[PDB]
């Protein structure tokens, strides 16, 4: 009665189950949520001014962007070798938590995660944020377990160091930031 | 018989090609002014971990929040970029003064000694691109010809 | 001594006088944008004879390039040759000579505007991007599988860059982009469609091509560089011979379209016609891009919302706007053919034969012409809009039916066969979309077929149309939602449905789906 | 005809960081603050 062809329903049910065993990342008859693309479809400004390349999951950030810079801030072609090398160790705390945010999916990030971490920041797993004792602030209650005192917490939001006084466990604390050795890598040819 | 023998040896090709390609993919570097300091490291980090910066930090207002050295830092490691001249832009919103011949940036400490139509002298805070820090200077001569 | 007839002591000579530059380019105080250092080079240039002839200037731009690719296929062996080389260092090397290249290719076409040229100096841009696209052509020819696409990457994008920074004369610089892109299109050279999907899709690139260009004169050529995209991708999306390169291009093809959709919704929805019979009726979900945008500045009301009555909208009796004249794929003597058929209504001997028009049995695997299945659709139901228009009535579900429009859909249903018909719906199909007066029109054409329909086959056809096409994830067309809606509505539905979802309790699920993906 | 390469040719015809930082040692008293 029905259509035996690959042209009725019986086809398009065919392409869905087919999906399952298909290792594909592309499954033309049920599509992609498009929102997991990395592009901001709500966003209410125009995306082609930091549209980063097809591949990208993240838009331009402004070290990115290239400016038509007074000619006087061009001064690296004569400062090149008075000019002091990029020492992580050297800088301050909010220098590096700039490094952190902006540097995201680079080296430079983890970089300034491993000097935050020599500063006895310790990066929360589940809440996402920076967290370090306050001065002389020992938790009012400890154990091996988790610990519950005064904490200076980085609000990227409002870019401070935040007082919030409340419980953290010791294994939801990110241990010391790992260096990935991978050569010649291209988040391009994943995708 | 075989599914992609339907593509014509030109399609094939094509393919082939394409999947060269693929092994050495263009990367972000390729097409972008050559950061001398900074240059672009892709890496693999974990998800936990901030993969986008914080909504809005492109604008002139939220470099106004960093640090001066973090500003200082971003105007001499990421020359001739949006983020240089949003640095600058702050700086002398912070009442941060460049000297073209020198190339530092300064600012008063106390009110100039001496103002003339030609130049400025008292003393003044600056930073130093080489000891990577603030330094005092007294009795500082800030001749209006390099300032703009 | 090159491949070419190349005069003897020139490559020498050339690569002598780049190497010097690439040293100038990154010396100190060598001018803001390397006046001090190019003046002073040109002159270098003069005395070495290269200024003597143009045939000479041409010749040591093609050996400047070709020395930059070995300059880059060096870098690569060395980062290959010894995994314990920096690759930072390498891209670096590259960098290095390619970005000084392009600061000379720069100046001499700034400074070839003799008491401000504009012939001169885009001729020689011209020169420049069809001497670069010889040396790549020529590498990637004879590389084969260890192509390299970075040099002309680099040039290709640092020039538009250098050359944006003569509103009129920033115009034919990007015409003389685009036709350069167009040249080098994936079917042309396949190993740089990364390369080009970059440069097509760069944020300086779309804005210079899209929203600051005047009268929207870059918008046809644009539109032209997608279809080079889609006309290439189609036989393996077509094939479902998708490999992981594939997919990494398709889904770039994706991010595209949907930073397209966002920002230019006008220009997607002014070219869908154009971009549909490219991209082939499989891929669902990249259609529907297209077929979503609507313009913007415009209420949609939510298809779901109860008791929504559609002939209410003032916008569905104003016509979409058509920036491809499709007309065109109809042969002369069909057209001529038709349009006897549309108002005399004779002779019968055209409904017969149409559907042997419209077989393309000749080309292999394909057996019909897509292209003019889409062509007679839009066209039979435009002349039909205007027919009813001039009748003095609108599009609506009675004064569609019983015209000699209708009679050529009505056959075309009945007379094609399962893949006739599969593509004739999807013609359809692709015209739900905002509200519009052809909308509307081929909602109620597609709706009124069901209806009619004398057989089950028919019914199931447009039941999986429509069904593909919601099933997937968003967008969804406005139109397509109406429509099925409307569909789920009638009771020739409602008996076909029951008759169906017994013989097949799984289809069942399918429409439980659409409740969900779309409300 | 020729017409780029004389555009180029008749174009033809045409036309320290050390000692700065020296110089600003003695412009002025340096210190920490």
């Amino acid at each position: 009665e029905m259509v035996t062809d690959q042209f009725g329903m019986i086809g398009l049910l065919t392409f869905i189950r087919a999906a399952e065993t298909d290792p594909g990342m592309v499954h033309l008859a049920l599509g992609s949520d498009l929102t997991t693309l990395g592009l901001n479809l709500n966003s209410p400004e125009n995306l082609y001014p930091k549209f980063a390349s097809p591949w990208a999951s993240s838009p331009c950030r402004p070290q990115d962007i290239d400016f038509h810079v007074p000619s006087e801030y061009l001064t690296n072609i004569h400062i090149r070798d008075k000019l002091a090398a990029i020492k992580l160790g050297r800088y301050g705390e909010d220098l590096l938590f700039y490094l952190y945010y902006m540097n995201g999916g680079d080296v430079l990030q983890l970089l300034a995660a491993v000097e935050l971490f020599n500063r006895d920041w310790r990066y929360h797993k589940e809440e996402r944020v920076w967290i370090t004792r306050a001065p002389g602030m020992e938790p009012t209650m400890k154990t091996n377990t988790y610990e519950r005192g005064t904490y200076y917490f980085f609000d990227c939001l409002n870019w401070r160091k935040v007082a919030k006084e409340f419980h953290l466990e010791y294994d939801k604390l990110e241990e010391r930031p790992h260096l990935p050795s991978t050569f010649n890598y291209n988040p391009a040819q994943q995708a | 018989g075989p599914h992609m023998l339907e593509l014509t040896k030109e399609q094939l090709y094509q393919q082939a090609m394409e999947e060269a390609a693929w092994h050495h993919m263009p990367h972000p570097s390729d097409s972008e002014r050559i950061r001398q300091y900074l240059p672009r490291n892709p890496c693999p980090t974990p998800p936990y971990h901030h993969q986008m910066p914080p909504p809005h930090s492109d604008t002139v207002e939220f470099y106004q929040r960093l640090s001066t050295e973090t500003l200082f830092f971003i105007f001499y490691y990421l020359e001739g970029t949006k983020a240089q001249y949003l640095a600058a832009k702050a700086l002398k919103k912070q009442s941060w003064r460049f000297h073209t011949k020198y190339m530092m940036w300064f600012q008063r400490h106390e009110e100039p000694k001496t103002i003339t139509d030609e130049f400025e002298q008292g003393t003044y805070i600056y930073f130093d691109y080489e000891k990577w820090g603030q330094r005092k200077k007294e009795g500082f001569t800030f001749e209006y010809r390099y300032l703009e | 001594a090159s491949e070419y007839d190349d005069p003897p002591g020139l490559r020498e000579k050339a690569e002598y006088l780049l190497r010097e530059w690439v040293n100038l380019y990154h010396s100190a105080a060598a001018g803001r944008d390397s006046t001090k250092a190019f003046s002073a080079f040109v002159g270098q240039m003069h005395q070495q004879g290269i200024l003597k002839t143009d045939d000479l200037i041409t010749r040591f731009f093609r050996l400047c390039t070709e020395m930059c690719v070995e300059i880059s296929y060096r870098a690569q062996a060395e980062q290959q040759h010894n995994p314990a080389a920096n690759p930072t260092m390498i891209r670096a090397k590259c960098y290095h000579n390619l970005d000084a290249f392009v600061r000379l290719i720069a100046l001499l076409v700034k400074h070839s505007g003799e008491a401000t040229n504009t012939v001169t100096k885009i001729n020689l841009l011209n020169k420049v991007l069809g001497i670069v696209v010889g040396v790549l052509l020529q590498d990637h020819d004879v590389r084969q599988s260890e192509f390299q696409q970075l040099p002309y990457h680099r040039i290709f994008i640092m020039l538009l860059l250098e050359l944006n920074a003569l509103e009129t004369i920033n115009f034919q610089t990007l015409t003389a982009f685009c036709n350069t892109f167009h040249i080098l299109r994936p079917t042309k050279a396949p190993g740089f469609v990364y390369a080009w999907l970059e440069l097509i899709s760069h944020r300086i690139f779309i804005a210079r091509m899209l929203a600051h260009t005047p009268q929207q004169k870059g918008w046809p050529m644009y539109a032209q560089l997608l279809i080079d995209l889609f006309k290439y991708l189609a036989p393996f999306l077509r094939n479902v011979e998708l490999t992981k390169p594939m997919q990494i291009l398709y889904k770039g093809t994706l991010r595209v379209l949907l930073v397209l959709l966002h920002d230019f919704p006008e220009f997607l929805c002014d070219y869908h016609y154009g971009f549909c019979d490219v991209i082939p009726p499989n891929c669902i979900q990249l259609r529907n891009l297209i077929l979503s945008a609507f313009p913007r500045n415009m209420r949609l009301p939510d298809p779901f919302t109860p008791n929504l009555k559609v002939d209410m909208l003032s916008e569905i009796n104003i016509a979409p706007r058509i920036l491809t004249n499709f007309t065109g794929v109809m042969p002369p003597q069909f057209k001529k053919d038709l349009d006897s058929y549309l108002k005399t209504r004779s002779p019968v001997t055209f409904l017969s034969d149409l559907r042997s028009n419209l077989q393309v049995s000749n080309e292999p695997g394909n057996r019909y012409n897509l292209q003019l299945i889409n062509a007679l659709v839009l066209y039979v139901g435009t002349q039909a809009i205007a027919h009813i228009h001039n009748k003095g009535s609108t599009p609506s579900m009675s004064t569609i039916t019983h015209s000699a429009h209708m009679d050529i859909f009505q056959n075309l249903a009945v007379d094609l066969d399962t893949e006739g018909r599969y593509l004739f719906l999807n013609a359809i199909a692709n015209q739900l979309r905002y509200p519009n007066s052809h909308t509307h029109y081929f909602s109620c054409t597609m709706l009124y077929l069901f209806a009619e329909a004398n057989t089950e086959a028919i019914q199931e056809q447009i039941t999986r149309v429509l069904l593909e096409r919601l099933i997937v994830n968003r967008p969804h067309p406005w139109g397509l939602l109406i429509t099925f809606i409307e569909l789920i509505k009638n009771p020739a539905f409602k008996f076909w449905n029951h008759e169906f979802v017994e013989e097949e309790p799984e289809i069942e699920k399918l429409f439980q789906s659409v409740a969900q993906c779309c409300m | 005809t020729d017409e780029i390469a004389r555009s180029l040719k008749i174009f033809a015809q045409v036309t320290s960081m050390q000692d700065v930082m020296q110089e600003f040692a003695t412009n002025g008293y340096a210190s920490d603050d």
